[PDB]
């Protein structure tokens, strides 16, 4: 029983590990896009009468 | 100050074009919101127009 | 969970900075687009029918 | 020098006006959450 | 009974903890807005014949 | 700036040829997507055309 019981844990756990890893990159990619691509707008649309970078 | 007056006038002028086409085909209902929106800009025009004369 | 909060913050932390078209000017933009895409289209529909 | 205060006061108005913008960010975030 | 009874307390209590936390930020956000955005008006509308900052 | 205007005009002109042949044989349905696509280019033309006059 022990060898059968323990193997089931390893099989189920092994499947879950890679499943988490797939989401890890996906959330990381979204974070990079929403943090990198976001920063440009604070450079372009700066505080101005028309949000034209505040320098024009 | 003069630069702001025409700019706000143009915005009303732009809405005036849509307002001009708002009633086109007889769509008077839509023009109600457009014309009601423009007055929020006309008041600024008169306020700046009067203030402009004072600075002269 | 915490990561999603950061993403939600940033995507919403700046939407005000560049406000989207209002339902009216969107309605106009859509109606004008609808009109344009059905009025200039109508112009092209009758111009070279 | 009152004239200098004008720069100082309006500076404060901008120091905290942006902070209000930061505060609005949290409130809108909770709406999404 | 004890294991069943005790678990019910944990489940109900666990739900409440996060519920309070959600309101914590919300009230904090309102406090920040009504305290930060409030202070500007005491800078602009200072005691004056027309509440024009008292310096004009 | 002038070099961009004709280029975008040509793209509309190219789509105008397909649009000209879009209704050929009576295939009005296809022309809907072509004509609907061109307006995305006409708006740029007018925006650049108006801006061109300002620079004069």
């Amino acid at each position: 029983a022990l060898v059968e019981q323990v193997r089931g844990q390893l099989q189920k756990l092994e499947r879950k590990y890679l499943e988490l890893k797939s989401q890890k990159n996906l959330y990381l990619a979204r974070l990079k896009s929403a943090i990198a691509a976001q920063k440009i707008e604070e450079i372009a649309g700066n505080l101005d009468n028309a949000s034209a970078s505040s320098l024009f | 100050t003069e630069r702001q007056r025409d700019a706000q006038q143009l915005i009303a002028q732009r809405w005036y074009e849509k307002a001009q086409a708002a009633l086109d085909r007889g769509n008077e209902q839509l023009a109600r919101e457009a014309l009601g929106q423009r007055q929020s800009y006309q008041s600024h025009t008169e306020a700046l127009g009067k203030s402009l004369g004072e600075q002269r | 969970e915490r990561i999603e909060t950061k993403i939600l913050e940033l995507e919403a932390e700046r939407e005000l900075l560049n406000p989207p078209p209002s339902p009216l000017d969107k309605k106009f933009e859509q109606w004008e687009e609808q009109q344009a895409v059905e009025a200039t289209l109508a112009a092209m529909k009758a111009r070279r029918s | 020098a009152p004239e200098d205060l004008l720069e100082r006061l309006l500076g404060e108005m901008e120091l905290e006006l942006i902070e209000l913008r930061r505060a609005l960010a949290q409130t809108i975030a909770t709406f999404k959450s």
